[PDB]
């Protein structure tokens, strides 16, 4: 990854399906 | 058990009543179609994005 240690730490804490159904799309 | 559900409470897995096998369910490829044009003044060619 081209991130920094602080960026890597940040991206590993935002972590908390819904593929597609009934015309629900995610761009 | 015989049915299959998820968090959205929508059926997504069915047990075979004959051979006792667990199938899967998925909608078949719905989407939106959009075109790409460089401006009708310059040319009259387009590209299609699905
Ligand atoms: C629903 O009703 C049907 C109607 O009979 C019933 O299907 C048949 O059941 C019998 C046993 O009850 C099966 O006989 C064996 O089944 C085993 C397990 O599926 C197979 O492995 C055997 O066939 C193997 O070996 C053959 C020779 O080497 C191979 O050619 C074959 O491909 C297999 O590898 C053996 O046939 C019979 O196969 C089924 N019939 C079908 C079409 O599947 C079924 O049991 C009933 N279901 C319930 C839940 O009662
Ligand atoms: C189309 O593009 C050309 C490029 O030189 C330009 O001269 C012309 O004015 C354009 N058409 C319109 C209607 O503006």
């Amino acid at each position: 990854s081209k991130r920094s240690p602080i960026e890597d730490l940040l991206f590993n804490k935002v972590t908390l399906c819904a593929q597609k159904f009934n015309g629900l799309t995610v761009l | 058990q015989q049915f299959g559900r998820d968090i959205a409470d929508t059926t997504d897995a069915v047990r075979d009543p004959q051979t006792l096998e667990i199938l899967d369910i998925t909608p078949c490829s719905f989407g939106g179609v959009s075109v790409i044009t460089p401006g009708t003044n310059t040319s009259n060619q387009v590209a299609v994005l699905y």
